[PDB]
């Protein structure tokens, strides 16, 4: 007679407190293998079946405890983090299923050549939304480039299309004199404060008032200069030593914007 | 070891099968071979013409009808002809049964008759019921009333072990939120390019 | 009735004087595996959980006898020496957790290319605090460079 959400908090205590072959990590191992076989079958055939129970179940158990599923089976964790980063951008799963099929039909030598070719055709663009992208956005962008270059033979249309997609949906931050005048890249989706997407603009101001507000309180930094980063649903304005980690999310930005609006009538 | 009180599908069927011999016998002939007609011989199924109670009891009722009809007054002779056919093996016995020479019938026909005469009626009933008493005024004990309680219980139950699935439900995920371009579209009626041209 | 710090000096004598599968090096092996799984989970998700018992326990047993934990499990030793070199500089653990995630998303060919690129963009600076750094400081500095280049897209 325990909450239905407090049962997970104990079955998972057992699953974590188990040997590598015990019958707990061997009855869940079937979920992992069915999901892995499903993902391989999706990469090969092309279509993601409308009925994927194993992968959905592993995703729910990942959301219930992420530091457990990332630790036990450290490739479903990466798959699900990629799918999270996509689904926060509208990108249908098909993109990965179109990208991986072009990467798995590749010898280990060509992968390095293609990766150098991408990273060089990306440090040659003029907008900093593209020439200087974090690693996470570079993965989520390599996926779009590969989907386009795999559907339509164009090695060149893929670049313009992923560039346009990143330009319409992301936004570079910048501060004082910094080599390359770019400090972080956050999507224009994780910065809204209302339901209409234009509101991202408003959510931008707070950050430019927050970052400065931190610099005006934490001046001892190497340079009077922080970074910026948005993993999952958050925005990390960390330091260079990692000692001033300051996290906002859409809820906190919306609250701060609402309270700020409670300062305009007066 | 048996009674007429407990009723099941058997008593439910032989009520009409006896109408198409005797319900008391046909309930007993089946019980001894298949506990609650067990024509085990392959030739008996090809001659009698399986494991279906719609015709199995109907097959026994037809044979036991003629067997209890070939003399019309010897029902123990009928039960004997049932499990001991009239070909090459029962002929020497059935001709030795009517003469009262039970010491020369069989080791299986006697044991069969001695188990079913308690519900069957024959003129030689009281003459076989005392066939082998320890004294000529005695009654010979059949096989399954002298070997009554001798039996060991099977120490293996049909009860099966139970395993359960590691069914843990956490928290479902949010669906794929709309792309920022489509978001702007169905909220402000015009694409991103058409908004920056102003 | 022995000092609480003299018990380690004997349980560890057993742990050192044990075969590779004996039930001493197999009951501690669970601490090593839980700490290793924790570090992998930290690299992947990003955050270091506020509750890490296995890694803290291995760190205490490392401080109790370093030439034992460095010898038995020679990768937790390296992890803990890196964390020591950081914590003597204020650098929060997050830096490693931001650096490694950029290094594990890399083919074995790119690691050599990036390492040559770093060692060349470092022997090109004018202050000798940078052009000529020992190996230990070059590791603790590659970690900072990687954390910054992983948060903000700036290679510069």
């Amino acid at each position: 007679d325990i909450p239905d959400g407090a049962k997970d908090a104990m079955k998972l205590k057992y699953l974590q407190a188990d040997s590598k072959d015990g019958a707990f990590r061997t009855a869940i191992g079937t979920m992992v293998t069915d999901a892995g076989q499903e993902w391989s079958a999706a990469v090969i055939n092309g279509k993601l079946p409308e009925r994927t129970p194993a992968m959905d179940a592993l995703r729910r158990i990942r959301n219930a405890d992420p530091q457990l599923i990332a630790a036990l089976y450290p490739d479903q964790a990466e798959l699900f983090l990629t799918m999270d980063m996509m689904d926060k951008q509208g990108i249908d799963p098909q993109v990965i299923l179109d990208a991986d099929r072009l990467t798995v039909k590749r010898s280990k030598e060509q992968r390095f050549e293609d990766d150098k070719a991408f990273e060089s055709a990306l440090n040659a663009s003029k907008a900093p939304e593209i020439a200087r992208m974090p690693a996470s956005l570079r993965e989520s962008a390599r996926k779009i480039y590969d989907s386009v270059k795999y559907r339509s033979g164009n090695e060149s249309m893929a670049m313009e299309q992923m560039t346009k997609f990143l330009k319409e949906s992301t936004y570079t931050f910048t501060g004082d004199d910094v080599d390359g005048d770019t400090v972080g890249v956050i999507p224009k989706n994780m910065m809204q404060v209302n339901s209409d997407p234009k509101s991202w603009e408003q959510g931008r101001d707070i950050l430019e008032e927050a970052r400065k507000g931190i610099i005006a309180s934490n001046p001892w930094i190497t340079n009077k200069q922080l970074t910026m980063y948005s993993q999952g649903d958050s925005i990390y304005l960390m330091d260079t030593t990692g000692q001033v980690r300051v996290r906002y999310d859409k809820e906190l930005l919306s609250k701060v914007w609402s309270e700020n609006q409670k300062k305009l009538e007066e | 070891y048996d009674k007429n009180v407990p009723s099941d599908y058997d008593g439910l069927f032989q009520k009409a099968a006896d109408a198409n011999v005797s319900y008391d016998l046909l309930r007993k002939v089946a019980w001894t071979e298949s506990r609650f007609m067990q024509f085990t011989k392959a030739t008996a199924k090809a001659l009698g013409l399986r494991l279906n109670p719609e015709l199995a009891i109907n097959a026994a009722a037809k044979q036991l009808a003629g067997l209890v009809g070939k003399f019309d007054g010897d029902e123990l002779k009928a039960a004997l002809a049932y499990n001991q056919g009239e070909g090459r093996l029962g002929n020497p016995q059935l001709e030795a049964y009517s003469k009262g020479d039970f010491a020369s019938i069989s080791e299986e026909g006697r044991n069969y008759m001695r188990n079913l005469l308690d519900v069957a009626k024959s003129p030689m009933a009281g003459q076989l019921e005392t066939f082998g008493g320890i004294t000529p005024k005695g009654k010979g004990i059949p096989a399954e009333v002298g070997l009554a309680g001798i039996g060991h219980k099977q120490k293996v139950t049909q009860e099966l072990p139970e395993s359960t699935s590691f069914d843990v439900k956490g928290i479902e995920q949010e669906a794929t939120a709309k792309p920022f371009a489509k978001d702007f579209w169905e909220t402000h009626g015009e694409t991103l390019d058409e908004y920056n041209s102003r």
